[PDB]
Parts: C-alpha cells; structure tokens; sequence
RNA sequence: GUGAAAUUCUUGGACCGGCGCAAGACGGACCAGAGCGAAAGCAUUUGCCAAGAAUGUUUUCAUUAAUCAAGAACGAAAGUCGGAGGUUCGAAGACGAUCAGAUACCGUCGUAGUUCCGACCAUAAACGAUGCCGACCGGCGAUGCGGCGGCGUUAUUCCCAUGACCCGCCGGGCAGCUUCCGGGAAACCAAAGUCUUUGGGUUCCGGGGGGAGUAUGGUUGCAAAGCUGAAACUUAAAGGAAUUGACGG
C-alpha cells in the first residue's frame, strides 16, 4: 500500500492505534456517572480510578481499582458522559 | 565463518545455562546445547512379549514401559549416529525426523 | 605452540626474570 | 518334604526377583516377598569364566535358568520382577542381560507377576566421575 | 539383471508406435516383421530388441494411456474434454447456502431479498486453526 | 555343609481389615535357636505390595508398604506403613509443555501416627486449546499448592488412621483436590504420590487386634 | 572395572537383598530457541526484608536529558588469606594397563580444591566475536507480561465478576519464518540498512605480519598477577570470505 491517506484515517484504524500514535492524541479513558442502589447522589468517577471512591451519604464501595479500569461494584448503573 | 545462527544452542535471552553431564561420556555440556532423546521402550523385547504374557499370573496385564531421558554431547551424538551432518541448506530445518509408522 | 601454552611459558619466564632481578 | 510351604494346587506362592542388570555383570537375585530374606542369588559372572561375558545375555540366561531350578526345587512357583540398572549419578538403561534373564525365567516355566523398574533415580546426585571433559575415547 | 533398454531402442519404439499404431499387433514375431520395411535397422539384435519393447509398450497402451501418443486415445480424450456438458447446470442450484455476513454484503451490493437464497445459521465456537506444535 | 533352608519355617502374612484380600503371601525365617528368637526375626519387615492384589478391581499403579510388627501362630500381623506410586506411572505422568505442582505437609492423626503426605498436580490443556503449552503462573501455582496443603490436613487431622487408609485407597483426597482447584486453574492428573510413616504410637496391642479382627 | 585386562575389595563374608543411623554435597524429570537481572548470573516448599520492568493513568514537576577523560560499585571459574565442614568428584601424587617410549588419553586410589562465613584478585571465546540514545524503513505466524474488546465452552451459584480455553487489538520484551528494502569481499545482516546521493548526538578503539602484550619505568596486589606499555631487529606477505580438486583413523 503505497498510497495510504495518512491525513484522513477512518475512525477504525484511528481508534485501534495507540493513544500517542494517533494522528492527534486522544485519551482512551473517560468520565462516567455511577448510581449506587438506594442512593440519589450521582457520583462522577474516572473510568480508570486508582482509589476507592465512596458515597458521602452511605458507607459503601463503588469502584474497585484494578490494573487498567476501575471495576464497578455490582448493582451499580453507569452511563457515558458526552461520549 | 558463523556456521549456525543460533551458535549450536537455544540460549537466546540468557547469560548462563546450568550444565548437564552427557549420559554416554559424562562430559559437562550446557543443557540447551545437549542433544535430548526421550526414549520410551517396552520393558520387555517385542520377541519376548508372548513368552511373558503366557508366563504371567494375570490374564490382561499391560507391560510397563521404560521412561528415560537421554542427554548426549554432540561428540557422542554424532558418534552414536543419532544425529547426522547435513547440507548447508538442510541445516536450516528443525523438523524432527518422521516416526515411520508403517 | 598453542597460544595458551605460549602465554603460560612466558609467565614462567617473567617470574624467573623477576627472581633474577630481585637477587641483585 | 521338598523344603517347601504347605500350599494348595490351584493357587501359588510368590517370590520377589531383583534383576540388577548393569553393564559388566548381571544379577539374578531372588528374595522372599518382604525382600529381607533371600532364596538364591546367581550372577552372570559365576556362570562364565571369560570376564567379557559377565554382562552378556547368555550368562544372564544361564543364571536365570539356575535361579528358576533352585526356586522350583525349594517350592517357589511365581515371581515378581524389580528390574534395576546401575542408577545413581551413573546410567539408567538396564544392561544387556535383563532381557535374556527375564525371558529365561519365563521360558523355564516360572510364573510372572508385577514388573517394575526400581533403578535408583536421584532427585539430584553428587558430581559424576569423569571430569568436565568426560571420558575421552 | 542387465536388461535395461537404452534411449535408442525406446525412442525408436515410441516413434514407430506413434507412426504405425494401426499396423501393429500384440505378437512379438509379427512386430519384428514390420520393422524391416517401416525402417532401416543396421542390426538384427537391435531390430528384435525394438520389437520386444514395442510389444511391451503396446500391451501398456491397451492397458492404459502411455505418454507415447495414441491417435485413438487422443480422440477419446478430446471428446471427453470438449464435450459432455450435462443437461442441467451444476451452477443452477435452486437454493444456495449463504452466510448472514455475505447476505449483508449482498444487500450492501443491492442484491438483498432474492428468493433463491437461504440464510445459513452461522456456526458457533470459532474452533478453527490447528493445534500448534506436536501433541 | 547342609543347606540352611532345611532350618527355615514358613509364615503367613495378613493384611489389615481395610483390605479384602487378607492373604498377602508367605515369608520364611530360620527356626529358633539359642537367643535368636524367630518372633523378633519376623518383626520389622516391610511387604512392598501392590493395590490390585490387596483390593479387588482398583488401580494397579498404587503401591503399599505394610510393615510387620507382631507375629502370633503362623501368621504375621501387618499395619499400614506407607503408600506410593509406581516408577512407571509417576514418570509417565510427567510431560512437557505443562507444569507440575507438588506439595508436602506433615500431619499427625488422632491416634498419634505422624504422616508426610506428598501430592502432585498437573496442568490440563483444554480440549479446544490451540496453544501448545498449558502453564500456570507462579501465583496460580502457589495458590494451588496452598489449597492442597490446606485440604490434605483436614482429611488426616480430624480422624483416625484406619479410615485414612481406606479413604486413600480410592484416592478421594486427590479427586477432591482436582475438584477444588478447577476454579483457579484446571488440573487433570492429581494423585497423592507418596506417604511415609514418621512416628508410631508405642504399638498398642488391642489396636492391632481390632485392626486385624473386629 | 576394561576394547581386553590388571591395580583394587573378597569364607575374617566382598558384591547383592532388607531395616535403620549419620554426614556433606546437589536440587532430576516439569525445563522451553521460555522469564528475570547491568552483566557475571538466577530452578525444592514456606515466611520475611527491601528493590524493578512493562502495563494502566484527563496524577505531578517542567527540560530536570543522551553520551561520557578522571573516579566509583559489581564482576563466572580458577587462585590467595582466616575460621568451620569435608559426602561425592578430583589439579598435584601413587599404582595398574596401553605403547617402540607413555612423564598422557583408559582403570584404581588420592592431596589442594570443590561446600558455608569473612576478606582479597579483577581476569574469560566476560560472545551476539556486533557501544549507548533517537527517528525512519516490508510482510507473516507464534511466544512472555500488562491493558482493552468480543461468538461461544468450562469451574461454584441463582446470575454476573473471577479464573481456564477461543478470537482479535495495543504497548514493552525474547526470538523465529519470508523478502531483489537496502548493504556487504562474501558468509550473511530487517540491521551489519537508510554511506561518494558520503554530516542525528556521543564514548572507546585499529593502521601489514612478527618482535610483543615483551623490556624498562610508573602503579595496584599477601601472592599469583592486574593496569599502563616501547625500541632495536626481522619479514613480502601474514590474513578474511567463497569456488574447484585432493584427502579424512
Ligand atoms: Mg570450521
Ligand atoms: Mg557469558
Ligand atoms: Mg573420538
Ligand atoms: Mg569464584
Ligand atoms: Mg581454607
Ligand atoms: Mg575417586
Ligand atoms: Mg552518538
Ligand atoms: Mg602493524
Ligand atoms: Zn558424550
């Protein structure tokens, strides 16, 4: 392939490439909002949280820090923020 | 001239590999350099299986095997004819020789 | 001569030379 | 009297045969079932007088034949096998006399039980003799 | 033991087969009697050696298609090849077993919704690829 | 000059009640002379005897020791001394492209017998696996080793030696070990390769009689 | 025990079989063109002590960096010093064989040593015979670690997580197969390429073969020795890679 359009890559190969090796850098992480059952507060947590996030209104754990991505405690709902 | 790319051994990302003694002449040889043969021989000769089966106190008795791992230095390996010299192109192949089942 | 044995011979000779020099 | 055990006909008595089939010589030792008490032991070296054939298959054949004759005369009619090589830090393959010895024990009419390799395998041994350059021949 | 025919006799035999296949029979002595007039042979020994190889070759011809050309076998070969079109097309299947993914490809090629097509149930397991190494 | 075998008498050897084939075999000893009593001559003998000639239709690679400690009449009374596997089976079980998890633990029974149990564990490649090797990571191996070291204790501590003997006859310990570790890393070929008697409790006679009798 | 023997141990029970006791080495098979470490090197279980890469990261400082005379740490084996221990193996040494001779290869015995602690030495074909950092330049299938995404299978449980396989993707590694990328004297090398179309940064280092890694001086060392290191003289070749032939116990 001697004529690859390096300057309009389709989002597929753009997304599968490494974050720094993208044409313009884009973090793979994001922010999500998490819903503990029985709580009204909408807690915004990092998708790669390294710490134990907690509800200020109830003593329960929300995400378990893991290698790359925080693992959300079961029974919790989450949706993407602004894609 | 460099005869073999791997220098006649399998040591790649290591500095030192512990040695073993050749089973034939008791020469120290690096473990990956040595030729290893895993011989699985019947404990009895095929010509004596019938005699042992007839002289057995059991009816369906399976013959035990003989599980032995052999290490040769390449001197003994070439001398005992387990390995052979090959052409320059044939040295580039690593496929084990065929079993010859029929 | 194998280079190792030439080296060993030369080391012997150097020891002897140092000995004779020390005797003076 | 026959110097034997009081046994029936449809059943049989079992001894233990230790074949130390090294090179340079072979052993056709036969003991009792516990192994402490021995019945008869003949070697290939006591059946040839040439010192070359002490590990030859024929010497083991003669020794196994005489062990069989002695055991039958005493009243032992079945044997287990515990084959052994030199072992230790030395070689693990049995000598040439193992095969002929076992074939002779079978052919002589003696019955055979469990066959087992009991060669002394080290979890790790001392330094094997010969030096790091081996046995130059 | 020491009965290998050379190129000379073999080539002469093949040439007279491909020239005089019609005028030859399975007999040795009949085939040795034609080589005097269909050729010039300096020796009687070489003549009957060629005759024997001709008998062998044409026995093989009657048994199979030897690489020495046989005109009749050429026409049966020809009529096999450039003929026998079956009455029904081997590519006119009333139903064709089709991938859902290739069905999606066909509708992206505007050829979805065709009656002769049946959507195969895609397999499950993804167990292709041979096991690596021995065992 | 005369043979010593005219001076030898024959004795029977009896397995415990744990084994249905009680009749192990016959062993001989020299008759009694002087102070050299034959009773002590029988005592302290091991009878390295298999399992299939002790039980009925079980595996042939299991192997038992059966020390002799008392003789009465023309019979020897034997008690469990240790079990192990055959050379052939053990060395066939080891294969390349898979890891061996071995564990040992020293444990005392309820009645004072002290035992050293050794266990082997082999990693099983899945039936649909394409990867040539089936290796477990070091922490996985450590977890399996700790799991089996934990589980062999409670099969020995809380209970007596005779039922230990008849429960390692089917190697239910090894089957349980295989079943416990599937959630960590699948195993396939798990046996208690060896046990060796370390200490014994003073040889109570009544225990021996009820082990042979009822 | 050997090719064959012999030295050697043996009716005072040697070899062999059994049960124990003790000692010191060594951690088989699993063990891989696999992992880790700056290299040397590192493989029985468990615990403890600190340490590290890669990965992950919309964390932080903001050029703090790369390479490096002098200098410094570590540095296989062997060797040296002091103290324990000395099973096996085994320089030196002794003997038996072999031989024309055999100060050897072979067999038997055996000191130092080989093992642990402490202290030296600073050398190896210490090799990838191949400096480090950075960028670019073909493909393919694997493999180790980490992360991400998915048909399905399996393990408990009632399901998801979590493991074990399957299929891909990314980052860092150990490598492999293929290629008229290109390079080279070629062997070969995806680096030994992007070098007469010669310049990314930087350290060391060679100038025909011997003499010679010698002499002398300096310096380190308990020593053995290590670092630095000539000249006279001699020589027309010495070498590297491939081709053909001859020869091969
Ligand atoms: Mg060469
Ligand atoms: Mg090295
Ligand atoms: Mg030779
Ligand atoms: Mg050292
Ligand atoms: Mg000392
Ligand atoms: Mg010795
Ligand atoms: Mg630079
Ligand atoms: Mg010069
Ligand atoms: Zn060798």
């Amino acid at each position: 392939p001697l004529a690859k359009d390096l300057l309009h890559p389709s989002p597929e190969e753009e997304k599968r490439k490494h974050k720094k090796k993208r044409l313009v850098q884009s973090p793979n992480s994001y922010f999500m909002d998490v819903k503990c059952p029985g709580c009204y507060k909408i807690t915004t947590v990092f998708s790669h949280a390294q710490t134990v996030v907690l509800c200020v209104g109830c003593s329960t754990v929300l995400c378990q820090p893991t290698g790359g991505k925080a693992r959300l405690t079961e029974g919790c709902s989450f949706r993407r923020k602004q894609h | 001239t460099k005869k073999r790319r791997n220098n006649g051994r399998a040591k790649k990302g290591r500095g030192h590999v512990q040695p073993i003694r050749c089973t034939n002449c008791a020469r120290c040889v690096p473990k990956d350099k040595a030729i290893k043969k895993f011989v699985i021989r019947n404990i009895v000769e095929a010509a004596a299986v019938r005699d042992i089966s007839e002289a057995s106190v059991f009816d369906a008795y399976v013959l035990p095997k003989l599980y032995v791992k052999l290490h040769y230095c390449v001197s003994c390996a070439i001398h005992s004819k387990v390995v052979r010299n090959r052409s320059r192109e044939a040295r580039k192949d690593r496929t084990p020789p065929p079993r010859f089942r029929p | 001569m194998r280079a190792k044995w030439r080296k060993k011979r030369m080391r012997r000779l150097k020891r002897k030379r140092r000995k004779m020099r020390q005797r003076s | 009297i026959s110097l034997g055990p009081q046994v029936a006909e449809g059943e049989n008595v079992f001894g233990v045969c230790h074949i130390f089939a090294s090179f340079n010589d072979t052993f056709v030792h036969v003991t009792d079932l516990s192994g402490k008490e021995t019945i008869c032991r003949v070697t290939g070296g006591m059946k040839v007088k040439a010192d070359r054939d002490e590990s030859s298959p024929y010497a083991a054949m003669l020794a196994a034949q005489d062990v069989a004759q002695r055991c039958k005369e005493l009243g032992i009619t079945a044997l287990h096998i515990k084959l052994r090589a030199t072992g230790g830090n030395r070689t693990k393959t049995p000598g040439p006399g193992a095969q002929s010895a076992l074939r002779a024990l079978a052919r002589s009419g003696m019955k055979i039980g469990r066959i087992e390799d009991v060669t002394p395998i080290p979890s790790d041994s001392t330094r094997r003799k010969g030096g790091r350059r081996g046995r130059r021949l | 033991m020491g009965r290998v025919r050379t190129k000379t006799v073999k080539k002469a035999a093949r040439v007279i087969i491909e020239k005089y296949y019609t005028r030859l029979g399975n007999d040795f002595h009949t085939n040795k009697r034609v080589c005097e007039e269909i050729a010039i042979i300096p020796s009687k020994k070489l003549r009957n050696k060629i005759a024997g190889y001709v008998t062998h070759l044409m026995k093989r011809i009657q048994r199979g298609p030897v690489r020495g050309i046989s005109i009749k076998l050429q026409e049966e070969e020809r009529e096999r090849r450039d003929n026998y079109v079956p009455e029904v097309s081997a590519l006119d299947q009333e139903i064709i077993e089709v991938d859902p993914d290739t069905k999606e490809m066909l509708k992206l090629l505007d050829f979805g919704s065709l009656s002769n097509l049946q959507v195969t149930q895609p397999t499950v397991g993804m167990n292709f690829k041979t096991p690596r190494g021995p065992v | 000059v005369v043979d010593p075998f005219s001076k030898k008498d024959w004795y029977d050897v009896k397995a415990p009640a744990m084994f249905n084939i009680r009749n192990i075999g016959k062993t001989l000893v020299t008759r009694t002379q002087g102070t050299k009593i034959a009773s002590d001559g029988l005592k302290g003998r091991v009878f390295e005897v298999s399992l299939a000639d002790l039980q009925n239709d079980e595996v042939a690679f299991r192997k038992f020791k059966l020390i002799t400690e008392d003789v009465q009449g023309k019979n020897c009374l034997t008690n469990f001394h240790g079990m192990d596997l055959t050379r052939d089976k053990m060395c066939s079980m080891v294969k390349k492209w898979q890891t061996m998890i071995e564990a040992h633990v020293d444990v005392k029974t309820t009645d004072g017998y002290l035992l050293r149990l050794f266990c082997v564990g082999f990693t099983k490649k899945r039936n649909n696996q394409i990867r040539k090797t089936s290796y477990a990571q070091h922490q996985q191996v450590r977890q399996i080793r700790k799991k089996m070291m934990e589980i062999m204790t409670r099969e020995v501590q809380t209970n007596d030696l005779k039922e230990v003997v008849n429960k390692l006859i089917p190697d239910s310990i090894g089957k349980d070990i295989e079943k416990a570790c599937q959630s960590i890393y699948p195993l396939h070929d798990v046996f208690v390769r060896k046990v060796k008697m370390l200490k014994k409790p003073k040889f109570e006679l009544g225990k021996l009689m009820e082990l042979h009798g009822e």
